[PDB]
DNA sequence: TTTTTTTTTTTTTT
């Protein structure tokens, strides 16, 4: 009765984006924000894509700037 | 406010050619933290000598005034170094620091207006002028700049501009098949739409070195390849589909297969896709191999994005949009095959006009170029000169309109020059 | 300690109980909210409420009105209304005191909007340009029927002035129209590949180069690079095919060198973002006019503009709305707006394929909203062989300045150029 | 709960009053009413006496009427001579009895309807015997709430009430422009809607002494006044536009300005108002100067009261209601300009019908009177007899339906009689 | 409820 999820793996994806961030390309080809289980990750991965559409590009700074926006 | 501040200062200790963009964008006062103010000042102060700007010279400059202890230690300057994602985009942290600066400047002048509202109750009109003036205190491309890019572009013109179709007369009129164009090829059923598109795909994939993606929504990948084999090798299609091949046919086939292998043509025969799906697949193929053309066997077969199964004219109106936008985004010609309404048949002159394009007029409107196929022998059983087929170029906003003639040897699934 | 002439407030209310023809100037100058004291607000409201019957306004009827709502006890007694009567001896210069009450009203309105700007500074740290715009706009807003005597004067003084008119450089059209007038919405509609953009670009050039005015072009279909290349060809008579190949004759480069020269000091601002809302267009123009002054706005292709949120509404309404917004933009910036439009295929069905107003694609409100509707028709667009090729009709199907009619021009397509005859 | 049989015994008094004042006012009064139409027992008897005396004919004044009432047992029953005296002082003039008589009559019809409806329901429970004939009586009994020229009536033998528009033929058919009416003037774009409205406004504001409020949501006040100047003085609009005026044009303008000054026409060109706003403004102008007409430059341009952006047909359905109700409240004709849907341009005959009114059918249904403008020369470039314009009066519950012809000299922004 | 754009079966327009 606990929904299939894999938070560890969710974090690993978001992590890699802050590390690379050319890693956002494969990530978004494979996932949309809603695929993430944790409400918070949903919002973060959305912001990441939102910033990419400018494109800024995507690092730990620009992402928090977009999340505070 | 902060952290973007650190990212800027950080990048300077990392680069330090990053100080140039930084200072073009910011003055020391733009920083919120008292300490950063002083540091960024010192950075510019040392640059004016110019030293230039590194973790040493900066702390030397900060100690030269009473300030090195005030800003945290050398240990705070050390942290700044370690606190930036990528040296390369200072521009984007600087612009955060700058935007925050503007915000509090706004807040500060707005509060001082309100402040003055209670005090100087003396002369209303000049107070309202001050408010106007105190609150004031390009997104268009400038033509000077475009002219240069348009010049330099005409310059890159030693040595078709143009992905070449291999049909001389059409290429003369069109010069490719240009990046970002939507090319509509429409004609009545069984006239030769697919045949024509496939022939273009081959000559592009084999004669040039570019990759071409074909989305077939009606025929299978198998049937497509079999049409290209016949056309590549001049093997009679009936023979080929029976296996009833002459001894020299087997030669022709062996050759045909050879050249089509190094051809690099990517075929997707999923019978129902949305444009989004098409886009996704192409985006990825261009990612890892580079794309040159997209061919779609057939626009009104594509299926809508959710808007509920809307006024069908709108549904395709939208698909039309999406395709042009896809061609624009991938900087690649997109050939979309189209059907025609029966209207054309009711006529005397069975040559199609733009109005005839089936299901939505927006297709005429969106296209960069509209090609009709007309075959006299399609209507006349006896027709004099059979294999001739008009390529009516009814629309193009590159240039010229007009008709071109080719031969469509049907037995070979092949279009040929004259 | 908010700004309030609670002395002058009484003087106004007083004068009304004394006159009471004094309520007329008073109300022309003030609304109830202008009064600082909660009580006066209510009283002056009641005064107007009674006037709308009209009773008219005296110490009796007013207290009758105030008691008719829960309010007579809230404002002091009848004894307070009695004091108001006695506060000022005579009721002559109410105009004076009313204008004090009004001026104080404006002051706190200013203070209130300034504080709420500062307030919003900390909160909506999200979108900087649209925020700074609000401050600009909110501070101007701190500035019923127009009397005809007054308008007549402005109009006479205006006629005292003597193309009126931003001139297109097409003589016969300019005679018929005289510009291209400030605040007009000009619709240019015609079938695909007939010459819409070509025509609009030609007008933009002749305005930007012949006059000294700036012109903004929003291209939602073509790139800036393609637009400029059209203008180059038209400015210098360089064959477009040659130009896009780089296959230029020795004299062509000469032609290009001058074309580039004149188009530099031309001052034409091009925005080729493929999806904008009208609001966005407005914002950009507002700003360009701010710092450089604007003369014309050209929009390649109205139905390509996208809607403001109302959900993906009955599409006819969505464009109905875009239409209104554009006219209202032209009105606000005091500048002619030329919107290109498509046409439905209905015309194709017809015998003669000259368009009528009904043909404008997607919503009938466009005919309605337009100050002026221009159709382009080419005989050679339908006849392959057509006698006199380069001729093109500019059918002026609608204008509420004046005359309706057809004008003829030549459209040398090889040069992306419209010319006079 | 408390159900009060509908009546207006203010309006009743106003009718009887006007008769003692005029008394040629008894003619319209009796064409419209029989004694039984009056609710108050007393008025019934008085108005009966009035007619009784007219049949002699005496004629009808305060004396003869009391003589007739005393001649039957009735003079004491109806209040005294002192009540008959009050009736006289009811109205300032015997102006527009026609108006108040029609209120009394309309109320009479309402309760006749209510009464026959309740008696149908009544009979529903009782005569459960013969279903089909019960349905016939219901049919027939509901028609009889409404009350074909005979050959003899047609042998009268071979061989303005009313704000006056100044167009003779229209005024004959209409007689004003009546207090409390909603008048819809609709026509295709650029046909002459505003022109016609403005022309009416001038002739009212200059020829009569009444004030007129014009709400222009599309054109500026400036453009409106310039249209009127041209029409008042016969100055060519193009000339006036340009300032390119002949020496006599200046004379014509000097004049036109003169007369338009003392004209008293109040113009509100705020591009977005709600009906509530319109009401508010007019209520106030009537307060201090008196109002005669309201013109609105266009109904579907007005904007909705909050109900959320509702089924747009309902949104205008509502605006429509509000306007009629405003006309009713201010006791003043309201001319609302309307657009028409494109469906007319399909027909081989381009004369509008009521259905064509754009956006909501309730407009037909709320209007007291619907006028269409039709121009042959709008459609025919060459049209024989150009300046002619039909004023199709498609609806009016005063009386006659029909078409009227005027000339619309466009160069002068002017409508003229023929 | 309405306004708009499309395809394709009927009748009747001198
Ligand atoms: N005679 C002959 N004709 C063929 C053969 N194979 C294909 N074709 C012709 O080529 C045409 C193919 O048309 P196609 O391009 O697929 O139709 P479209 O996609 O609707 O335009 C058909 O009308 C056939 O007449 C064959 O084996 N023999
Ligand atoms: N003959 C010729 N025509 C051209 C050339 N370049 C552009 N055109 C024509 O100019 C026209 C462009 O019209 P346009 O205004 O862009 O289309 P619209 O915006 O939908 O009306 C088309 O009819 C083209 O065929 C050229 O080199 N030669
Ligand atoms: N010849 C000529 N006609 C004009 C002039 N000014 C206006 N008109 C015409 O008179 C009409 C007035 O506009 P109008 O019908 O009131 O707009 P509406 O609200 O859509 O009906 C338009 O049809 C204009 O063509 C002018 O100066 N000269
Ligand atoms: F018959 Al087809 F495209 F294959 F119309
Ligand atoms: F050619 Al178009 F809108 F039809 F630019
Ligand atoms: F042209 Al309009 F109302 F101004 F129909
Ligand atoms: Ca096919
Ligand atoms: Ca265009
Ligand atoms: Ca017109
Ligand atoms: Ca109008
Ligand atoms: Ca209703
Ligand atoms: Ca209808
Ligand atoms: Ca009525």
């Amino acid at each position: 009765r606990i929904p299939p999820q894999s938070i560890e793996a969710e974090q690993a994806v978001l992590g890699a984006v802050f590390l690379d961030p050319a890693a956002l390309v494969p990530a978004s080809e494979i996932l949309i924000p809603e695929d993430f289980y944790r409400a918070a990750h949903q919002k973060i991965f959305h912001a990441m894509l939102r910033v990419a559409d400018r494109g800024e590009p995507v690092d730990l700074v620009t992402v928090t700037a977009e999340l505070a926006a | 406010s902060i952290e973007a501040e650190q990212a800027v200062l950080g990048a300077v200790f990392l680069d330090p050619a990053a100080l140039v963009p930084a200072s073009e964008i910011l003055i020391p006062e733009d920083f919120y933290r008292a300490a950063h103010q002083k540091i960024f000042h010192a950075m510019l102060r040392v640059a004016d000598r110019g030293e230039p700007v590194d973790l040493v010279t900066v702390t030397a400059e900060l100690a030269a005034s009473e300030q090195l202890e005030e800003i945290g230690g050398v240990s705070y300057l050390s942290e700044l170094a370690d606190a930036v994602p990528t040296a390369a985009n200072v521009e984007y942290y600087a612009r955060i620091v700058e935007e925050k600066s503007v915000l509090r400047r706004l807040i500060r002048t707005a509060t001082s207006i309100a402040q003055d509202g209670y005090t100087r109750e003396d002369e209303i009109d000049v107070l309202l002028d001050e408010a106007d003036r105190k609150i004031m205190e390009g997104a268009f491309k400038n033509i000077k700049d475009i002219l240069v890019q348009t010049y330099d572009n005409i310059e890159m013109l030693h040595n078709i501009t143009g992905i070449p179709t291999g049909f001389t007369e059409l290429d003369r009129m069109t010069s490719g098949f240009q990046r970002s164009d939507l090319i509509i090829v429409a004609a009545r059923p069984s006239v030769g739409k697919t045949a024509f598109a496939l022939n273009i795909a081959q000559n592009v994939a084999t004669k040039t070195n570019e990759n071409v993606a074909i989305f077939s929504l009606e025929m299978s990948a198998q049937q497509l390849v079999m049409r290209m084999l016949c056309a590549e090798g001049n093997i009679n299609a009936q023979n080929l589909r029976t296996g009833k091949l002459t001894p020299e046919d087997w030669g022709k086939l062996t050759m045909a297969m050879g050249s089509l292998s190094n051809a690099g043509i990517y075929i997707d025969d999923t019978p129902s896709i949305r444009v989004s799906d098409i886009r996704a697949k192409c985006r990825r193929l261009k990612q890892e191999s580079g794309l040159g053309m997209i061919v779609i066997d057939y626009l009104q077969l594509i299926q809508g994005s959710g808007r509920s199964k809307e006024n069908r004219q709108q549904e395709v109106s939208e698909i039309s949009r999406s395709l042009k936008a896809l061609a624009r985004e991938l900087e690649v010609p997109v050939i979309a095959l189209s059907q025609l309404s029966r209207s054309v048949e009711q006529r005397q002159d069975k040559r199609p006009m733009m109005s005839d394009i089936r299901e939505s007029g927006s297709i005429e409107q969106d296209a960069d170029i509209v090609a009709f196929l007309y075959r006299d022998d399609y209507y006349n059983k006896d027709s004099e000169n059979k294999n001739i087929i008009e390529i009516i170029i009814a629309k193009q906003r590159n240039g010229p309109v007009g008709t071109v003639q080719l031969a469509f040897i049907k037995e070979y699934n092949k279009f040929v020059n004259l």
